[PDB]
């Protein structure tokens, strides 16, 4: 069980910019045994900053062909990681990993090997 | 000698090292080259702010312990 300081992000379709409303938290990803192939489950929990909005507790299992990543869909933040589900139960997440700040830095991380592999990895494979 | 000279005395010295008083007077920063106080250098020690011209040619920096430690 895996677990990074994250906040809860807003999603757009709209131009596909994705504007974030920062909030602090953890997500927690759970390395499962569902499978051999995506389904991972992401749930996410706030800490704290309850200002702009919420999100409860979701799991939301990584599906292969609907799920695409990529850092910045935007450049107006980086360390995005995207979950794309055509709206059908989609949220977006916005890291806030610490290892040079809480700010972002776009082409995700500072510590760029360690994060790289998580994010191909979970596309891949499964435990 | 000693006190006159104690042997070959310029040397190229870097921003940040062990830089005393007196070694201080004689820093010259080359106007020539694209670091350069915004004022002029102090001649002295303490916290001095140079002009950068270009920032998006890449330059060597270091990293501070603010960036390491959170």
């Amino acid at each position: 069980v895996i677990k990074f300081r994250a906040g809860v992000c807003e999603y757009n379709e709209d131009s596909r910019l994705c504007t974030p409303i920062p909030v602090q938290g953890e997500i927690e990803i759970k390395p499962n045994e569902e499978e051999e192939l995506g389904f991972w489950d992401f749930e996410w929990r706030p800490t704290e900053k309850p200002v702009g909005r919420e999100l409860d507790p979701i799991s939301l299992i990584l599906i292969p062909g609907e799920t695409m990543w990529v850092p910045i869909k935007s450049s107006k933040s980086g360390r995005i990681f995207a979950l794309v589900f055509s709206s059908n139960e989609r949220y977006f997440f916005w890291l806030q990993e610490k290892n040079s700040g809480n700010l972002p830095l776009n082409e995700l991380s500072a510590k760029d090997k360690e994060i790289y592999n998580k994010m191909i990895g979970v596309l891949n494979n499964s435990s | 000698f000693y006190k006159n000279k104690y042997s070959s005395k310029p040397y190229k010295v870097d921003n940040m090292t062990r830089i005393l008083p007196q070694q201080s007077r004689y820093i010259s920063f080359i106007k020539d080259d694209r670091f350069v106080p915004v004022r002029k250098f102090k001649g002295n020690n303490g916290v001095v702010v140079l002009r950068d011209r270009e920032p998006k040619e890449p330059v060597a920096l270091i990293e501070t312990v603010r960036q390491m430690k959170d």
